């Protein structure tokens, strides 16, 4: 589920955001992507489905985890609901 | 614990039924004469 | 003991192999002289990042080599030679045959391996103005064009391609993909 | 409608550094140049660019363009400095192609 | 595939891992089915 | 006098002149942007690049 | 700029503008340091 500016990611095919930190495909990647604009069925504004903001190396295709891996720039792991120079993960957005 | 090792893990190259030939693959192998 | 039971599993973009191969053995702690020919039958998803894995069990290291074969009228491994272990065996890599005759040959040449990698950036922190200078109400007309060097960006070119707004992108002397990855002199920029 | 504007006077102590500053709405999308006349003879300029520096003045003088500001910078102040400074923002000034200079900052 | 060439049953070693592949000069050269169970290599149709 | 030994010096030459003229073609283009292999050989994904 | 070598002090003098270098094969065989002013040259390792 992506947004309408964000089709170009694998339409050649380059990183990104939606590339390298949502639903990734490879490096060298010759099978057939799936892709049809479908306006009419995830709009319903439909707040409940969710994305992934950044992370601190770019990752490998086929990956989804539901953890808590906080993005940050220091080696020392933060926890809570808010964390010193620490962005949060999973975000819901809306269309 | 050290032990010497034989020509552990050799595998065909590919898929294809292999016969009569002389094959060059450079290919990730397990290397031969080594200590395991 | 009297079973020797072993598995490959190899982890590129996401998948998980299967190779399998059952191998009686009679000796309790040394390797025997013979080989172990795997088969694999399953590929498998996973999802997830694995870095550890934790458990008659033999473990594996994996290098990257080179290797020339020699195979039968059956269809059967006779023998198998590894071109990176002593250079008699290189030799007969390089001359394609198990049989080697008299002489020099001419096998390979070497470079020295690299130890790590080495980054000589510009120590500031700075967002590079091409925030600024494409953000401009004011541009002007063509025969007067507007020119403006920028000296300082330590900040990426990633918001250069990468965007709908930006429809007509040919680069001609460069790729895109060089645009993450570069390091040049001088900047202009010129606008109408 | 682009006019550049400079504050009037600042005054520092020796040996120390000083702030002058010639900045507006989107300057940082042009270029600034940076001139030093003394009283009664003619203009020299001590700053090339943004950042630049000719030739004869030293590394004292140093400056940054970057958003609505562009600052120079006069490190270890002595006597000599004490001049007339301008800001010289080329525009293109609907399409009457101006030089526009700067009010003037008095260093004392 | 696209062969032109006589076509014999042949008594190759096979596995059903091993279903397909080429020759080194990349012919045709495994073919495994469940209608005939024998492998075939095509021989071409005596061209020259 | 170079012209008894301008047979070898034609062939030195010759020789020199094709190996300092192969770096030339180390050099050129032919009809690339540059010299160097960098310009893909970075972190975009390829299945076309 | 990406490459193996091991660089040396270059006793070169060299006018500002002039920041890189391109020889007979138009490789980069002269680089000049951002924060300090010093030149060094580009050779790649030793060879055998």
């Amino acid at each position: 589920v992506i947004r309408g500016d964000e089709v170009r990611q694998i339409a050649p095919g380059q990183t990104g955001k939606i590339a390298d930190y949502n639903y990734k495909l490879p490096d060298d990647f010759t099978g057939c992507v799936i892709a049809w604009n479908s306006n009419n069925l995830d709009s319903k504004g439909n707040y409940n489905y969710l994305y992934r903001l950044f992370r601190k190396s770019n990752l490998k295709p086929f990956e989804r985890d539901i953890s808590t891996e906080i993005y940050q720039a220091g080696s020392t792991p933060c926890n809570g609901v808010e964390g010193f120079n620490c962005y949060f993960p999973l975000q819901s957005y809306g269309f | 614990a050290y032990t010497n090792s034989f020509t552990r893990g050799v595998y065909y190259p590919d898929k294809v039924f292999r016969s009569s030939v002389l094959h060059s693959t450079q290919d990730l192998f397990l290397p031969f004469f080594s200590n395991v | 003991f009297k079973n020797l039971r072993e598995f490959v599993f190899k982890n590129i973009d996401g998948y998980f192999k299967i190779y399998s191969k059952h191998t009686p053995i009679n000796l309790v702690r040394d390797l025997p002289q013979g080989f172990s020919a795997l088969e694999p039958l399953v590929d498998l998803p996973i999802g997830i990042n694995i870095t550890r894995f934790q458990t008659a069990y033999y473990v594996g290291y994996l290098q990257p080599r080179t290797f020339l074969l020699k195979y039968n009228e059956n269809g059967t491994i006779t023998d198998a030679v590894d071109c990176a272990l002593d250079p008699l065996s290189e030799t007969k890599c390089t001359l394609k045959s198990f049989t080697v005759e008299k002489g020099i040959y001419q096998t390979s040449n070497f470079r020295v391996q690299p130890t790590e990698s080495i980054v000589r950036f510009p120590n500031i922190t700075n967002l590079c103005p091409f925030g600024e200078v494409f953000n401009a109400t004011r541009f002007a007309s063509v025969y007067a064009w507007n020119r403006k060097r920028i000296s300082n960006c330590v900040a990426d070119y990633s918001v250069l391609y990468n965007s709908a707004s930006f429809s007509t992108f040919k680069c001609y002397g460069v790729s895109p993909t060089k645009l993450n990855d570069l390091c040049f002199t001088n900047v202009y920029a010129d606008s109408f | 409608s682009y006019v550049l504007t400079q504050p009037p006077s600042v005054a520092v102590a020796p040996g120390q550094t000083a702030r002058i500053r010639c900045g507006e709405n989107d300057i940082g999308s042009k270029n600034v140049h940076w001139y030093q006349q003394k009283s009664g003879q003619a203009p020299v300029l001590v700053v090339y660019d943004d950042s630049d520096r000719p030739s004869g003045i030293p590394e004292r003088f140093s400056g940054s363009n970057s958003g609505n500001t562009a600052t120079l910078t006069i490190s270890r102040v002595e006597a000599g400095d004490e001049a007339d400074y301008y800001c010289q923002v080329w525009d293109s000034t609907g399409d009457h192609p101006d030089v526009v200079f700067g009010g003037g900052t008095k260093l004392t | 595939l696209t062969g032109t060439g006589v076509l014999t049953e042949s008594n190759k070693k096979f596995l059903p891992f091993q279903q397909f592949g080429r020759d080194i000069a990349d012919t045709t050269d495994a073919v495994r089915d469940p209608q005939t169970l024998e492998i075939l290599d095509i021989t071409p149709c005596s061209f020259g | 006098t170079p012209s008894a030994l301008g047979k070898l010096q034609d062939v030195v030459n010759q020789n020199a002149q094709a190996l300092n003229t192969l770096v030339k073609q180390l050099s050129s283009n032919f009809g690339a942007i540059s010299s160097v292999l960098n310009d893909i050989l970075s972190r975009l994904d390829k299945p076309e690049a």
